[PDB]
RNA sequence: GGAUUUUUGGAGCAGGGAGAUGGAAUAGGAGCUUGCUCCGUCCACUCCACGCAUCGACCUGGUAUUGCAGUACCUCCAGGAACGGUGC
């Protein structure tokens, strides 16, 4: 009936605008992975842009520059620009 | 007649009602308290329905144990080292057996697990203050004669008797 | 009679599965524990059903725990209606049946005969309406099962009382 | 190689428990054959009460050992 | 070689084999999973002792109806309906001799006999 | 080729298996495939904090292994 | 190949099972939807999460990745699988 | 098979896993690192792509807090490794 | 090979990706091996979280389980077959 | 056929502070055994912030139901926390 929007599709999007979002993780909720992403591939291992480790209790910020985060602790993520 | 670990083994092992591993041997009026352990730490209840043994004794080891079926037996007394080799033990129903006298209720109290028994159609049973005597020597019993143990009962069996 | 033996008259505040173990301990002697059907729903509370390897240990321990206290009531047990799901899934020799059925089931009416060690045959006698004789292969089994038999409900309309043919 | 059962699920509401203890309010909108379930009006549930609105979270089936069911569908 | 025995304990030769066929082996289930070399030998077996026993012991006895029939739930559905038509074709006095009572109204022999000597016909 | 492979040279061996969830046991295994499925026997083992239990014929699992040693009378390259 | 696992999946889906998943996570209901993958749909069921306040909930997508175990219908003990 | 095998030779010798390639044909005490925190020291006698490896002159060490935590240290000459419970295979350690 | 083929339809105790053991009397194998565990149980530690309290286990059964193959540690015999 | 659902792994780890509070017989170091001083692993009591809430089972007494059906688990009030894991 209704057709398949991809997690890929989404990914594209992001991508395509060049957007800021910050990102999940695995058994541990409390960061977060604040950046771009620059390409992808079939695989869906996000690869990034001058990101950085945002933490909840924490509080700070630790930036990468053009990081490649791994592929499977990823979750999902919030478009903050 | 000897009962062996033939009617041990050969013996089922397996869901109870209340959902717990037993092993019953009903059916061969078995005297003979021997060759158990071979239950092989698979097992928690043991059976003798239809036996004949001379009295309580005669159980292996068994830390696991959570029934045990001693009724329509010939249960006379009550045997020392029964704590130790069930630890776990809540659950030692022996009915329709024939203890007589309090005296067969000496190591009725070592247990630190007892909650869940009964020996009920014995002569113990209609005597006075029997049931005094077992709300005094049983602490941690909850099941005793298929009705709740009393505070009041064993503020009496406690303070009768000094 | 039935294997399935309803037990019950007992207190609510007391648990389904306190009550199984309860009913365990004191069932495991007049019977065998097959499995109890239990359910504490409103429709049905205070009561429960063991179901016995026979259908004569079930009436037995229905027939000695005629009224046996426990749990805040004295426990009334007999025979069910029917049997459970497990087993479903699985003085003289000769007696007059008076209030004999001219509706019974000859299936029911066998497994009634049979309750004692293996009945001979059940006769219902069909002229005159309302008479049977049965024979059993063991005369005190005939005579046990007739004598508590003697006022026995069977479709409770009526009492089906079995006394020994006379000369 | 097999699609999931979201079919009569899509375009319709779940909270779903993802690694992390997390939880994902949101609309069943897209996947994958990888089952990687894609929920806008999707907002984050944290460990304490607080919530965000997310936009749009393509949300991996790699975490999410859970989502229940806000209508019959 | 496996050859089979002659008179004078030697193989048998090899067009002979053929010609006997040993090489085809018939699965006796009667026979504790007996399995027989040779046709007629096989034939023969089932008047040998090991299918006598074996029929003894299933609990029907050693008659031809059955020779040649070697699996044993097909022996026992066999041997019931046999069992059935025997019982049919045997006239049994009980059921078919029949006795009316004096009140006009017929029972069989049996119940004639049974309530005649438990005190009323 | 795979070590996967040189594991597959064991039967009757004389090992020592320090497993997933901080296991460590003496085991002459029963039989092991290609999938490091290595199914243990007489083999005393202790995971963490633990005692010298005993298993007759056990099945010792392939990706929840850690460690592996095999016998000193175990010729390396002969076994890969 | 194909899995009898999976013929006792097909065997457990569509009534009252009880799965147990990762951090506790254990639902206790119509387990109406599992697919050889495993990600099981439960129906009108009640899931602990561990928590031992062990709530009701309908139409649950409970992975099978996560899942440590699963009771199923104990009246298939004479299954085709094992028989 | 053949040249799939040729082309082995070459993903573990060209590729990544030099360092063991380089303790397997220089015969080196390779440091494998484990992702749960056991430091074994010793040789590669076997490798292959998942990071397999077998290790010869093995020898485990960890830190074992009775405190303040100690080498727990042990040296099995001869054991193998999967490439699961490895973070690491690094050919060269100061020792 | 395909070695518990051997010593199925016994009560065996299965280890899991915690570290119980669950005696089911286990039916058969696959090629991820998801354990069907028939009048199967299982036992935990009940960490006293001390000393002074001893350490025990809490009996639970699930019956006929359906043990996803992420789950065996080991698989041992507890019990022979009935 | 080691990449988002099962078998080449996210596994490891550590229990919140203190009082001239205490036990180590056979087991810790130095002051070169005994005596005594300080020092790097727990539990019992007590102070905080009974490490904090949920719920479940249970012990306590009162309290509603007499009823036939195959169970995650079926009363209500109130106390206590003997026990379990979920968020910090």
């Amino acid at each position: 009936q209704k057709v398949m929007v991809q997690p890929i599709n989404l990914i594209f999007r992001y991508l395509q605008n060049r957007s800021r979002i910050q990102v999940w993780l695995y058994e541990q909720v409390n960061m977060r992975i604040e950046g771009c992403i620059i390409g992808f591939d079939e695989y869906m291992n996000l690869v990034l842009d001058d990101a950085e480790e945002i933490h909840s209790k924490t509080k700070s910020r630790k930036q990468l520059g053009r990081i490649m985060l791994k592929g499977d602790n990823i979750t999902l993520l919030q478009s903050v620009s | 007649v000897k009962l062996t670990a033939e009617l041990i083994e050969q013996a089922a092992q397996y869901t109870n009602a209340v959902r717990d591993r037993e092993l019953d041997l009903r059916g061969y009026k078995i005297p003979v308290i021997e060759n158990l352990g071979a239950t092989l730490d698979q097992f928690d209840a043991i059976d003798f329905s239809d036996n004949e043994i001379r009295k309580l004794d005669g159980f292996p080891l068994l830390r696991r144990l959570k029934t045990l079926l001693v009724n329509n037996n010939r249960i006379c007394r009550i045997g020392e080292g029964l704590d130790q080799a069930l630890p776990c033990l809540t659950e030692l129903i022996l009915t329709n057996n024939s203890l007589v006298e309090l005296g067969d209720l000496d190591p009725l109290a070592s247990l630190k697990s007892l909650t869940y028994l009964s020996i009920l159609r014995n002569p113990v049973t209609n005597k006075k203050h029997y049931r005094l005597y077992v709300i005094y020597k049983v602490p941690q019993v909850r099941v005793l004669d298929f009705q709740k143990v009393k505070l009041k009962e064993r503020q009496e069996a406690e303070k009768m008797f000094k | 009679p039935n294997h399935t033996i309803y037990i019950n008259n007992m207190n609510d505040k007391i648990k389904k599965e306190e009550l199984k173990r309860s009913l365990y301990a004191l069932f495991s002697q007049f019977g065998h524990v097959v499995d109890i059907v239990a359910l504490k729903t409103m429709k049905m509370r205070g009561q429960a059903f063991v179901i016995f390897k026979e259908l004569g240990s079930s009436t037995n321990a229905l027939r000695q725990l005629q009224g046996f206290p426990f749990y805040g009531k004295p426990m009334r047990i007999q025979y069910a209606k029917t049997d459970s799901d497990i087993i479903s899934k699985m003085p003289n020799y000769i007696l007059f049946l008076n209030n004999l059925p001219e509706e019974t089931n000859e299936m029911m009416l066998s497994m009634l005969f049979n309750q004692f060690p293996g009945f001979k045959e059940v006769r219902l006698v069909p002229g005159r309406h309302d008479i049977a004789f049965v024979e059993f292969e063991n005369d005190g089994q005939a005579g046990a099962a007739r004598d508590a038999l003697q006022g026995f409900k069977i479709t409770p309309s009526h009492a089906m009382k079995i006394t020994y043919a006379k000369k | 190689a097999h699609p999931p059962e979201l079919k009569k699920f899509m375009d319709k509401k779940l909270s779903l428990k993802l690694n992390g203890g997390r939880h994902v309010q949101g609309i069943l909108r897209g996947f994958d054959p990888f089952m990687n379930l894609v929920i806008d009006e999707c907002v984050e549930m944290a460990t304490s009460g607080q919530q965000n609105n997310i936009g749009m979270v393509v949300i991996r089936g790699n975490s999410i050992i859970m989502l229940e069911a806000l209508e019959r569908v | 070689k496996n050859l089979p025995l002659g008179w004078d304990g030697k193989p048998i030769p090899y067009w002979l084999y053929k010609l006997h066929g040993l090489n085809i082996n018939y699965n006796c289930e009667i026979c504790g999973n007996y399995t027989y070399r040779g046709p007629k030998a096989f034939q023969r077996h089932f008047a040998e002792w090991r299918h006598a026993h074996g029929m003894r012991c299933l609990g029907i006895p050693n008659t031809a109806h059955f020779a040649n029939v070697t699996q044993i739930e097909d022996a026992v559905s066999l041997w019931a309906k046999l069992k059935l038509q025997k019982a049919s074709e045997r006239w049994q006095p009980d059921t078919e001799e029949e006795y009316e009572d004096s009140s006009g109204n017929v029972v069989n022999k049996k119940t004639y006999e049974d309530l005649k000597r438990q005190g009323l016909l | 080729m795979k070590l996967v492979r040189f594991l597959m040279k064991l039967s009757h061996e004389t090992v020592t298996i320090e497993l997933k969830n901080g296991t460590q046991v003496h085991g002459t295994i029963t039989g092991v495939d290609v999938s490091m499925n290595t199914h243990l026997k007489a083999v005393k083992m202790t995971l963490k904090n633990r005692e010298p239990v005993q298993l007759e014929t056990l099945s010792i699992r392939g990706n929840n292994i850690r460690y592996f040693i095999l016998p000193d009378s175990l010729p390396l390259d002969t076994l890969l | 190949s194909i899995g009898v696992p999976i013929k006792v999946l097909h065997e457990a889906e569509g009534h009252i099972v009880t799965c147990e998943t990762n951090t506790g996570e254990v639902y206790r209901g119509k387990l109406i939807e599992a697919e050889d993958n495993m990600n099981c749909q439960m129906s009108n069921i009640t899931v602990t999460y561990r928590d031992g306040r062990v709530a009701q909930l309908e139409q649950v997508y409970i992975r099978g990745s996560k899942i440590r175990f699963l009771i199923l219908p104990d009246m298939l003990k004479n299954a085709p699988m094992l028989k | 098979p053949e040249e799939l095998q040729k082309r082995e030779e070459e993903e573990f010798n060209t590729g990544p896993l030099s360092v063991l390639t380089q303790s397997v044909k220089n015969n080196t005490q390779v440091l494998i690192n484990c992702r749960n925190n056991k430091k074994l020291l010793g040789r590669v006698k076997a490798f292959d792509r998942h990071c397999n490896m077998v290790l010869e002159n093995v020898k485990e060490m960890w830190t074992e807090v009775p405190s303040k935590p100690v080498n727990k240290d042990r040296y099995i000459s001869k054991m193998f490794l999967r490439g699961d419970s490895v973070i690491v295979v690094l050919r060269n350690p100061l020792i | 090979s395909s070695k518990m083929l051997q010593h199925i339809d016994y009560r065996m105790r299965c280890i899991l990706q915690d570290g119980r053991i669950f005696i089911g009397t286990f039916k058969a194998f696959d090629k991820h091996m998801n354990l069907i565990l028939c009048d199967c149980d299982e036992f935990r530690k009940i960490k006293p979280k001390n000393s002074k309290q001893a350490e025990r286990e809490e009996k639970r059964v699930l019956g006929l389980v359906l043990l996803r193959g992420e789950n065996l540690v080991s698989m041992t015999v507890e019990g022979p077959p009935p």
